[PDB]
RNA sequence: GCGGGGGCGGUGGGGUAAGCCUCCGCUCCGAGACGGGAACAACCGAGACCGGGGUUAAGGCCCCCAAGUGCGGGCUUAGUGUCAAUCUAAAAGGGCGUCCCCCGCCCAAGACAGCCGAGGCGGGGGGCCCCGAAGAUGUACAGGGACUAAGCCCGCCGCCGAGACCCCGGCCCGCGGGCCGUUGGCCCGCGUGGGGUAGGGGGGCGCGGCCGUGGGGCAGAAGCCGGGCCGUGAGGUCCGGUGGACCCGCGGCCGACGAAGAUCCCGGCGG
RNA sequence: AGGAUGCCCCCUCCCGAAGGAAACCCCGGUGACGGGGGAGUACGAGGGAGGGGGUCCAGGGUCUGCCCUUACGUCUAGAAA
């Protein structure tokens, strides 16, 4: 079963694993929620499920456009293995992108504490089948829900710039949705 | 005959790239070093100087408790020594609260004797000997507002009024 | 979303009154209500507060707007809400 | 010609004494008063409009003529002139310089770069301070919209913001 | 030394303008450490003997990054924008796009749209935003993540944050006083004393020799390799190994007297 | 050749500069928070004393983490250039 609960701040355990229920989040208030989290606590590892249900707010329009200028116009002329930017795509990678912008750069404190960290999209099956997961939920980093306001989730976002890769976890999901539900 | 109100100024902004003017004024009233606090007689001649310098001090009206409690925490005498009460009795004065009154309500024009004070047996000074006539400040407690505006306008240069109490408490 | 109507009763989540429950006894504007938790039953003393201060219980009295602390007494004591009243929420 | 914003800007002293100045160029304005001129007849006008300057800077003498033209042209195709009085209030008394090699214009004016750099005369312009007016017209009440719009043609022709005023005489 | 420079002010005078030329004044860099500004001599703060404790200044407090996903009201839908300058920007003009202020008129419910029944029309102005708005290696650039507030306006509360300010310990300096047979040494007192290039002044270390004085050495001198201790330092001294005959402490005096550099000289030796 | 009468841990005791809290109670504010008491208290650089436990401590080579940091000499207003 899960059992839902709010991360208290100052209640973070030093040891172990935490997860992390995404949906309903918005993605850099999370991200850095997350970021500080991971800094602060050096032996403590942190998943993300629910990766693709992250909200960015604004227009659906401007925000595809600023992924798409991201992943087509960004490269380099040189080695583009060796040298050029490498852009992700997916929301689990997209995120922990996001996060790698929060934590330090070019430093192993930086280096370890990316490396504390897994992303999902959904909750897997592992989790799933365990006695008993504890979700959380960070409520600063929630997005209070207006009407006629503007955002879109990850999976959206997925979907717009690479729909073949979408429609294959869709379709995973599909598949796997009867042995999901029975677990 | 006419008593001046007794003001407190405070030097509030530091000794590099301030203008000439404005640090040669200082220099005459002693604020030399930042968080420099003197005690001075409001006659239109010491107006005018701290008219000069308004915009690198606070200044206000001292109240004799706030006096009597400044020479006891940050009273000092020559060789650097800190100023006791055993000093001030054996000078002539019961009490701190006693000199400060004096001064204040202005039975006396000085708080430090002058560097020529010469001093007689039996009497009561008018000042106290070899008292050094600045005071060194702790930073504010809580810190200021803006040393950079003036305290008419939300910032903490310029006159204070009453509140320069408050500041001094802040800063013993 | 969040409701907040005259003779709810809420609990003051900022402030020195932090924890203590209160009840809506008038509206000043859609940002500021009049609260009256009364000094004589739980600490609350009678003045404005802001929407984002105040969380609201599931329990309401019948009153009418602006409602002087003996109504609000009187309501209390006809919904039996006084143990609950003077409790402290964390 | 330069472009105007190379004499917007009040840089320096102002340039006027004609009996110091060699060659100063003559006003090329040929009238300041447009309409109805004499006070007699004035009478009859009670509205005063006026276009107003909003910055401080120069305009040139032919900024200040062409602006007079459209004005003055729009007053007489829609009013009338027995029906407007209008007056260009400033008069170009600066005279403005340019630093270029030339003709025959002086044996330092051959010499290149900024070496002898005070320059010729280049033309005439009026320094204006805010809420100087440098338009009024005096005009009877019923012909408010087209002394508006003669106005807003006047000012386009200006190199510095302006507003209309108006008022009663 | 007689090459100055930066910021601000004289609409300085000139010039289209210039990180442009030439004057006047304060300050700072040059010759000034340190905090902030994303880097950055002169922009803001601030002036640094050494070690430690504390408190503040500028500025900041979602993460990177110490300190607030701080508080009240309002505006923006453009990722506009993201807390002065260097520093990467923007004009005339258009827009009831949106929020608001004022004024003239009509409606006495027979006003604006074509009997209906409650507001309508016109003008001026203010705030934010939109169009005007086009470049060359690589992303909504001006720190990045990103943010619908973590943006902007009117106010507010606390906190973080320098070598600055306060305190303690140590050191040194200037000046005055005192004691000692003294080309000198020691002690005490006072200082809103403690940055510093060129340059001026004062003291000391080292190298070769000379005049004295006192010594070490085949039971191991000089030199060489590593190491401990002393001294702010120049440097001194000792230990272990190697080596095989000279060397050193102290006072005085004298010099062919101190190298990291000269497209340095000579030699040896590398990639 | 240095200390080993050392070093470190724990405990306890004493003194202690500038500085200096917290729960909780009371007054005020929509509020972040301010104020009276708690309290110049607990604590606080450092200075003394003692108890037990252990073996090296200083020092050196190399490496890692965090913080800091723009080769040298020179002309120059200006040198990492
Ligand atoms: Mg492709
Ligand atoms: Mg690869
Ligand atoms: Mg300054
Ligand atoms: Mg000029
Ligand atoms: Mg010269
Ligand atoms: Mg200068
Ligand atoms: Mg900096
Ligand atoms: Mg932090
Ligand atoms: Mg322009
Ligand atoms: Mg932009
Ligand atoms: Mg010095
Ligand atoms: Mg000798
Ligand atoms: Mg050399
Ligand atoms: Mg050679
Ligand atoms: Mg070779
Ligand atoms: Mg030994
Ligand atoms: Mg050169
Ligand atoms: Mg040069
Ligand atoms: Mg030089
Ligand atoms: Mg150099």
């Amino acid at each position: 079963m899960i059992v839902k609960k709010v991360l208290d701040l100052s209640q973070i355990p030093e040891k172990g694993e935490i997860v992390i229920d995404a949906e309903g989040h918005i993605m850099g208030r999370l991200a850095s929620y997350v970021a500080k989290i991971l800094l602060s606590k050096p032996e403590l590892r942190v998943v993300v499920v629910n990766a693709e249900k992250l909200v960015v707010t604004g227009d659906r329009k401007m925000v595809v456009e600023w992924f798409m200028r991201k992943i087509s116009e960004w490269r380099t002329h040189y080695n583009p293995e060796k040298a050029g930017p490498k852009i992700p795509r997916r929301p689990d990678r997209v995120f922990k992108r996001v996060v790698r912008g929060m934590l330090p750069k070019k430093v192993e404190s930086g280096r370890d504490a990316l490396k504390r960290l897994r992303v999902y999209m959904s909750i897997p099956l592992d989790f799933i089948q365990r006695r008993r997961l504890v979700l959380y939920e960070v409520p600063a980093a929630k997005l209070r829900v207006r009407p006629l306001m503007q955002f879109v989730t990850l999976e959206e976002v997925w979907r717009s710039i690479d729909p073949a890769a979408w429609e294959k976890w869709n379709k995973a999901k599909e598949v796997w949705a009867k042995k999901i539900k029975q677990a | 005959k006419t008593v001046y109100p007794r003001y407190a100024v405070i030097r509030l902004r530091g000794i590099p790239t301030t203008p000439g003017d404005i640090a040669a004024t200082l220099d005459l009233l002693r604020l030399r070093r930042k968080f420099t606090m003197v005690v001075v007689v409001g006659s239109p001649s010491v107006m005018g100087m701290i008219e000069r310098v308004n915009d690198w001090v606070t200044w206000g009206e001292i109240d004799a408790d706030t006096l009597a409690e400044v020479l006891r925490k940050r009273g000092r005498i020559v060789g650097d020594k800190p100023l006791t009460l055993e000093y001030l009795q054996k000078w002539g004065w019961n009490s701190f609260e006693e000199v400060a009154l004096a001064y204040i309500s202005g039975e006396i024009e000085t708080l430090a004797c002058k560097k020529d004070f010469k001093a007689r047996e039996g009497q009561r000074p008018p000042c106290i000997p070899y008292l050094k006539p600045f005071f060194r400040l702790h930073p504010p407690r809580g810190g200021l507002n803006s040393v950079k505006l003036h305290f008419s306008v939300g910032g903490d240069l310029g006159y204070r009024g009453p509140l320069i109490n408050d500041l001094i408490k802040r800063m013993l | 979303v969040k409701v907040i109507d005259v003779g709810r009763v809420v609990v003051k989540v900022l402030g020195r009154e932090a924890g203590r429950k209160a009840v809506v006894v008038d509206i000043v504007d859609e940002n500021y209500v009049v609260i009256t938790g009364p000094k004589s039953l739980s600490g609350v003393r009678r003045r404005r507060v802001n929407i984002n201060h105040i969380e609201p219980t599931d329990k309401k009295i019948e009153i009418k707007k602006g409602a002087s602390d003996e109504e609000v007494l009187k309501a209390l004591e006809a919904a039996g809400l006084v143990e609950y009243m003077k409790e402290r929420v964390k | 010609a330069r472009p105007a914003r190379c004499y917007r800007r009040i840089k320096g002293p102002p340039y006027t004494r004609e009996e110091y100045i060699h060659g100063a160029p003559m006003i090329q304005i040929p009238k300041f008063d447009m309409g109805t001129t004499s006070a007699a007849a004035r009478a009859a006008f009670t509205m005063v409009a006026k276009l107003v300057a909003e910055e401080r800077g120069q305009i040139r003498m032919q900024a200040l003529e062409a602006a007079r033209q459209i004005s003055s042209k729009y007053l007489t195709k829609y009013v009338g002139d027995a029906n407007y009085y209008l007056r260009l209030n400033v008069v170009p008394h600066h005279v403005l310089r340019e630093n270029r090699m030339l003709a025959m214009a002086g044996a330092d004016r051959l010499q290149e770069g900024m070496r002898l750099a005070f320059g010729s005369p280049a033309g005439r312009a009026a320094r204006v301070e805010p809420g100087q007016v440098i338009f009024y017209v005096e005009f009877k009440p019923e012909h408010l919209a087209h002394v508006k719009e003669a106005l807003r043609r006047a000012a386009s022709k200006l190199p510095i913001p302006t507003r209309i005023v108006v008022e009663p005489k």
